């Protein structure tokens, strides 16, 4: 026990420090005296660190961080510097993070190393599904290595369909070598032999079946396959133990359809089913979006008494942006965020998301894959550079609503208006609240 | 505001 355990992430921030447990994602906000001790056993061990604030500990100051489990032993080298100048470039970074007023690093990293996909699902996001320019995964670990030194919590594997991404076996095995929380969604058709194996023996990754519905010929009209390729590999998982998810996209599936696959998953002991609001962010979707995200929230309450009324067990959610927009009972203006949360919550475009194309194309957001607008190259730039400097970064951040309704909106600072990249589309963007809101 | 943390969390692609 002698230095931060690998399974937390701990981070400087402008109000003091961040922990993050990455097995639930619970969040801890730390003071300056506690994350800048955290910051010296992060970078010299707790003998040092405890050394130096030994007065901070006899003041009784350090009780809870002491008392947490989120120390180990690990075969990390330590700093060169000097632990004074170490606590010095802390606080040089706390300052410059007040200055830009940002999180100090995304939380959610989402690559898509080739958009190629062998399927032309009609509610995909995407404008075309080709590609023939995708890099090595070589090139990628240079992204993962930033990712994780600046303090990135998860990384998201998309595309495209990532197994069919010619070196998405080297992209795996790089992510659980370097022990980064990582998940891979997939629509499982003619996933290899060698890509299962490498996850079903994987700590660190977990995957995601993108299935619809047990009806094949509805699935079949969504997709334009069955849904026997994802029911198996499925099935497979759990017979070797390995944790496995369903997400689905609300598109046009019936109550009764929806429950089939709860009642699969349940079954099949899935570690969680989710249902995403159908997005036309992008502007490329195809299939007419029917539902809206009241009436995802009404198949949430749908679903939610169904497994309580069966007693049975699934960690089931909905999710979708502004999906709070149908909790108007749950928004008042008594409402208080901290410094945290109040840039944490709502659009993670601002200061918490951060996605990178094959190209290398660095947006704030897959929404920006429909802004003609210029994008920064991953290939060729840090990313800690870009999450500071870039322009689509600053935009987003930066906007504000002048519709009167917003500006006495509890959630105002947290939504200004709705998504950001649909209100710039309009002919006056600050005065334009996003149709999505059902408020 | 637990439940208001829960919708919150799930307002996200
Ligand atoms: C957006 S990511 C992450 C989804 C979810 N947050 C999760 O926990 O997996 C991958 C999913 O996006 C889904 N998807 C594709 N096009 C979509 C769209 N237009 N709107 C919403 N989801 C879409 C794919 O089916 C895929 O399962
Ligand atoms: C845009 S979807 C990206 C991941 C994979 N192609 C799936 O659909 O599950
Ligand atoms: S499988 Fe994923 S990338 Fe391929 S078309 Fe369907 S949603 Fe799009
Ligand atoms: S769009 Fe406007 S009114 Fe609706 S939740 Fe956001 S700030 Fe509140
Ligand atoms: S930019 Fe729009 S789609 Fe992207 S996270 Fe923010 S609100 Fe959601």
């Amino acid at each position: 026990m002698r230095t931060i355990s690998e399974d937390i992430l701990f981070r400087l921030e402008k109000f003091g420090g961040i922990l993050i447990n990455k097995t639930n994602f619970e969040r801890i906000e730390l003071d300056e005296t506690e994350a800048f001790f955290l910051y010296l056993v992060q970078n010299h061990g707790i003998e040092i660190a405890t050394s130096f604030f030994k007065k901070e500990i006899e003041m009784g100051k350090l009780e809870r961080a002491l008392s947490l489990n989120i120390y180990s032993d690990n075969n990390i080298e330590d700093s060169l510097n000097n632990p004074y100048e170490t606590l010095q470039n802390a606080r040089k970074h706390v300052a410059k993070l007040k200055k830009h007023n940002i999180l100090s690093f995304p939380l959610e990293l989402v690559i898509y190393p080739s958009m190629y996909c062998d399927l032309k699902c009609g509610f995909c996001f995407l404008a075309n599904r080709e590609d023939r320019n995708a890099k090595p995964a070589k090139d990628w670990e240079r992204i993962l290595r930033q990712a994780k030194d600046n303090g990135v919590l998860s990384v998201s594997i998309l595309g495209g369909e990532p197994t069919r991404y010619f070196d998405i076996d080297n992209l795996l095995i790089a992510c659980e070598e370097l022990k980064i929380k990582t998940t891979i969604t997939t629509n499982a058709q003619l996933i290899k032999k060698s890509t299962v194996e490498i996850l079903a023996k994987s700590k660190y990754i977990t995957p995601v079946l993108s299935l619809q519905t047990l009806d094949s010929k509805l699935n079949f009209e969504l997709m334009g396959v069955r849904p026997d390729r994802q029911i198996k590999l499925a099935k497979y998982f759990n017979e070797v133990g390995k944790k496995c998810r369903i997400n689905a996209v609300y598109t046009k599936q019936s109550y009764e359809q929806i429950i089939e696959l709860v009642d699969f998953c349940i079954e099949n002991k899935i570690d969680r089913f989710s249902v995403a609001n159908y997005s036309e962010v992008t502007g490329y979707t195809k299939i007419k979006k029917k539902y809206d995200l009241a009436d995802l929230r009404r198949l949430n309450e749908y679903v939610t008494d169904y497994i309580t009324q069966r007693e049975a067990n699934l960690n089931f959610a909905t999710e979708g942006c502004h999906l709070f927009t149908a909790y108007p009972e749950l928004i008042n203006n008594s409402i208080e965020f901290s410094e945290f949360d109040e840039m944490y919550y709502g659009c993670r475009a601002k200061y918490t998301k951060m996605e990178i194309m094959s190209n290398g194309d660095i947006l704030p957001c897959i929404a920006f894959l429909g802004v003609n607008q210029t994008k920064q190259n991953a290939f060729e730039k840090d990313l800690l550079d870009v999450w500071y400097d870039d322009p689509l970064y600053g935009g987003i951040r930066s906007f504000r609503t002048k519709n009167s309704k917003c500006l006495s909106c509890g959630l105002l600072k947290i939504c200004e208006g709705g998504c950001y990249v649909n209100l710039i589309k309009e002919k006056s963007p600050e005065y334009f609240r996003d149709s999505v809101c059902q408020l | 505001s637990k439940e208001l943390e829960k919708v919150l969390e799930s307002s996200a692609m």
